[PDB]
RNA sequence: CCGACUUACCAACCCGAUGCAAACUGCGAAUACCGGAGAAUGUUAUCACGGGAGACACACGGCGGGUGCUAACGUCCGUC
RNA sequence: UCCUCCUAAAGAGUAACGGAGGAGCACGAAGGUUGGCUAAUCCUGGUCGGACAUCAGGAGGUUAGUGCAAUGGCAUAAGCCAGCUUGACUGCGAGCGUGACGGCGCGAGCAGGUGCGAAAGCAGGUCAUAGUGAUCCGGUGGUUCUGAAUGGAAGGGCCAUC
RNA sequence: CGUCGUAGUCCGGAUUGGAGUCUGCAACUCGACUCCAUGAAGUCGGAAUCGCUAGUAAUCGUGGAUCAGAAUGCCACGGUG
RNA sequence: UGCCUGGCGGCCGUAGCGCGGUGGUCCCACCUGACCCCAUGCCGAACUCAGAAGUGAAACGCCGUAGCGCCGAUGGUAGUGUGGGGUCUCCCCAUGCGAGAGUAGGGAACUGCCAGGCAU
RNA sequence: GCGGGGUUGAGCAGCCUGGUAGCUCGUCGGGCUGAAAACCCGAAGAUCGUCGGUUCAAAUCCGGCCCCCGCAACCA
């Protein structure tokens, strides 16, 4: 046959969920596209990884006219 | 318009064969002599009879009689 | 013998056949043949049943077929070991869940429809029943 | 300029009374005149595309835009990005001058000219007509041209319907039929 | 269509200013009038607003839609902001080209005291 | 893998060099860029040279 | 050149009705997983470091499946 | 050996000679910044021109496009066009992700200097995920770091690289 | 004597449209000729092949038989050569 | 404090299309002109400047309208955690959660800050 | 099961990095011979085995299929 190949898993997914206290610089989700968009206090890395810029609790919300999922770091 | 990319364009005088003179702006530079204008072209008097449909029976009657 | 003109992929997983059916009511015709059992109808079975019921009604009225065999069923060649990749496609089936109306028919009398559906059902693996169109 | 002021008084009065318009701005007006020259043979030779550009610049006093193929097509053996045409957009004063020059000089010199077609108004009042020979424009020199080309004029107006555009063009004594 | 295109042009820089939490000076330019306002980092409340439709600013100008008028409204908005303590803002061109009237308002506000 | 690698030598006289790749068949002309030279702590012009 | 009608023929797009999909989703659970707070229970049951290992042939049964004939006390995973 | 979907049981991971396809490159611009723009397809009209070239208008709303396979993204466009340029910088890095390990990956911010922009700012390569080889031995350049009595040198170290 | 100046041409006249003349009861198939308009191919011809030794070949017109009309054919005749 | 207009939001279709009507004192839009500032891979169309003769025609705003898009119960169905059972490819019972589609119905947005014009 | 092949009527090149089809015999029409061969001149010809797929474009690239030619089908 010609179907024996496959690639190693990339271990994506949400790494820190909502209402979790995190330190600055910690990865929140590893994604391929921009499935979740960066909100307040969250930056977008080279491979679309959303990372916290300040210490606080993770906040998920749906915003915008396109109903996009935003991740922000609530103040703490 | 841009400064130098365009061709030379200024006023000229065009004189039709029927004496209808027109002053217009063009790129010829020199004056121009027209052989037919819009006011003299036969699209009001010449282009009516141009159909040349022809008749077979009137023509027949013209050639001879009984 | 019905079979898809094109397919996105050649082979398909074995799957399961749980749940109930969707086409419960007689939609187009006046009489239908409903399945009370569970299983898979092959293309050859569908073709044989269609021929039997058409001949039975002497090509009168109209007949609908609410199922279409779209699942490719493979099997390995004769006398080969268990590995060496999946087998080659041999026939096509349509997964049947209880309550699925298989065929419909109108333009003929009731008892003639009874006899035609019985002759058709006699060539099918699953158990069937006769149903009539209902308002609402 | 002549047809411009001619429009501004006579055409506006004529349209207001024959269409019973409530507002002056509702009267149709011509917005642009596009001059296209599709040169398919340019793929084989570049030396005849700058010539087409030159004679189009001569006809209307603007340097033309060398258009390019939007999408690749095999039937005419061209790839995306090849220059295959040249165009000119005329607006305002230049548009009016070219319009008067055309209507009073170019169209009477068309060989066997028996009137234009009134069935080329695209259903939304935008007229488009094609000429068969560029020699009808006195800007070019008949003996010094190398090949007889042809172009197509497009008169784009603000008229919503089809009869409004036809009436607007007729009001300038266009030679329809 | 033009207004939609202008909003589309401005809506990148507006999000960036909001993300940076900067108080922004928005300028709106129409053919006859020009308007300016300084809006808080939350984007839902303004702080100072000067414009040529105001009689107090209009009556000292020949025409409300020129470069001198733009300079006047820019200087006015800068003075009002400084009077209210707002002195560090970010300029939001709002889809217009940074040239002509908008550039005039900006450098007038700059020389008048504002910082951007 | 027709793209072969080269080195950009600094013009400041120091032996420092960057390294990259180039397609020598379609770009025969030499490469010149302004890059940071950490020895003199200034951005100087680097010129393409043979990788050796 | 234009064309002329109709012929138990096929048929794009659109509209109405009816199904199918592991590699379809304008919807969408139960579970499971991460984090915070509280009470009770459990011989710290949890984590870190150091000394010594063994093991890396697994089997069947239930549930979710691939492959096989929705064959096998068949084979390969997850979980108990 | 590496990448994409399903198998994979709605966090991660998960096997088979299971089902399907690709990679061993490319780019001095196809990278960075500023400013601007919106496709596919179809209808109508128009010279050569044709089912299909370029032009004008309409319907449509991303069914298009991304240097390439597939998946996830993308209108503030990551897609397309133009101007100026080298941040395809040097030393570092709070804190995480994934690995038995070797390792691989994301990263605000600090110091020096640079590009675009008026500026807020952005830029430590390319929309992201494949485009790859540990160590030994040897080659080139830089640096007194070392140099078997001493001063050199050879050899060795470190940095950059084959 | 004048014009054309190496060109598909003021070369070549085919083809076609319109208008006619003559013969013959009768010019549609199917005659000859004339007027106006039209101006194809053709720029010396492959393999091959024919006639001619002197007033000959080549070339230019004229007449006759047949015949109501209808030859670029046939049979004669001379000019240059 | 009432109406209308402009700018920036909250929210992201109960907020969007389509049909009919309506608006110019102010605002906004089309509009007039282009040596200049600036610009078209051609074009003052876009972008830009200097202005107010004309019109709300287009666009845009407001009002009305259920032809769509959209939201959407209650009840039932499918699925399922735990324990048990059968005729065990698939179901049933006790208990907890409970869709999607569809039905009645809802629905022509609501709201905050500032400025201008008209009345109180 | 694995390598190679399918191209004018027959035998065969070239499919080259995907825009482009060539040779011999044969065939057609004239020429030579009294006639037929041999010979001479001028011509013509293909949807590159079938069907899907990626391109603007497939005879070429990919996958499946049919036929032909080799290789292997062994230890029991
Ligand atoms: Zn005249």
């Amino acid at each position: 046959t010609r179907n024996g190949r496959d690639s190693e898993a990339k271990r994506l997914g949400v790494k820190r969920f909502g209402g979790e206290s995190v330190l600055a610089g910690s990865i929140i989700v590893r994604q391929r596209g921009t499935k979740f968009h960066a909100g307040a206090n969250v930056g977008c890395g080279r491979d679309h990884t959303l990372f916290a810029k300040a210490d606080g609790k993770v906040k998920f919300e749906v915003k915008g006219p396109k109903n996009r999922k935003f991740i922000s770091i609530e103040a703490e | 318009m841009k400064k130098d990319i365009h061709p030379k364009y200024e006023e000229i005088t065009a004189s039709c064969s029927c004496g209808n003179v027109m002053k217009i702006r063009s790129t010829v530079g020199h004056d121009l002599n027209l052989d037919v204008c819009s006011k003299c072209h036969p699209f009001f008097t010449g282009k009516q009879r141009d159909v040349a449909t022809g008749g077979r029976v009137d023509r027949f009657n013209k050639r001879f009689n009984i | 013998m019905l079979q898809p003109k094109r397919t996105k992929f050649r082979k398909m997983h074995k799957g399961r056949n749980r749940g109930l059916a969707q086409g419960t009511d007689v939609s187009f015709g006046s009489f239908g043949l409903k399945a009370v059992g569970r299983g898979r109808l092959t293309a050859r079975q569908i073709e044989a049943a269609r021929r039997a019921m058409t001949r039975a009604v002497k090509r009168q009225g109209k007949i609908w077929i609410r199922v279409f065999p779209d699942k490719p069923i493979t099997e390995k060649p004769l006398a080969v070991r268990m590995g060496k990749g999946k087998g080659n496609v041999e026939y096509w089936v349509a997964l049947i869940q209880p309550g699925k109306v298989l065929y419909e028919m109108d333009g003929v009398p009731e008892e003639l429809a009874r006899e035609a559906f019985k002759l058709a059902a006699a060539k099918l693996p699953i158990k069937t029943t006769f149903v009539t169109k209902t308002v609402m | 300029a002549k047809l411009h002021d001619y429009y501004k008084d006579e055409v506006v009065k004529k349209l207001m009374t024959e269409f019973n318009y409530n507002s002056v701005m509702q009267v149709p007006r011509v917005e642009k005149i596009t001059l296209n020259m599709g040169v398919g043979e340019a793929i084989a030779d570049k030396k005849l595309l700058d010539n087409a550009a030159a004679d189009l610049a001569a006809i209307s006093g603007q340097k033309p835009l060398i258009t390019k193929a939007r999408k690749s097509v095999a039937g005419f053996k061209i790839r995306q990005g090849y220059p295959i045409g040249c165009k000119v957009t005329l607006r305002g004063e230049r548009m009016w001058e070219f319009f008067e020059r055309l209507i009073t000089i170019a169209v009477p010199r068309i060989r066997d000219f028996r009137g234009l077609s009134a069935k080329s108004f695209d259903g939304r009042g935008n007229y488009s007509m094609g000429v068969r020979e560029q020699i009808i424009f006195p800007e070019i020199d008949y003996d010094k041209v190398d090949r007889v080309r042809g172009l197509d004029i497009t008169i784009t107006t603000t008229a919503k319907s089809d009869e409004e555009g036809r009436a607007l063009l007729a009001a300038f004594d266009f030679p329809f039929r | 269509d033009k207004k939609s295109a202008r909003i589309r042009r401005a809506t990148r820089a507006r999000r960036k200013l909001q993300e940076l939490g900067a108080t922004r000076l928005v300028v709106h330019r129409t053919p006859r009038h020009i308007y300016a306002q300084v809006i808080a980092p939350n984007g839902s409340e303004v702080l100072v607003a000067a414009s040529t439709v105001e009689k107090a600013i209009a009556e000292q100008l020949k025409y409300t839609g020129n470069k001198d008028a733009a300079a006047a409204v820019g200087k006015a908005v800068a003075e009002r902001a400084l009077e209210k303590g707002i002195k560090d803002v970010s300029f939001d061109r709002s889809g217009f080209q940074y040239h002509g009237r908008v550039q005039a308002l900006a450098d007038a506000a700059r020389e008048a005291g504002l910082q951007f | 893998g027709i793209r072969e690698k080269i080195k950009l030598v600094s013009s400041a006289g120091t032996g420092h060099f960057y390294t990259t790749t180039k397609n020598k068949r379609t770009k025969p002309e030499k490469l010149e860029l302004k890059k940071f030279d950490p020895v003199v702590r200034q951005h100087v012009i680097y010129k393409e040279a043979k990788i050796k």
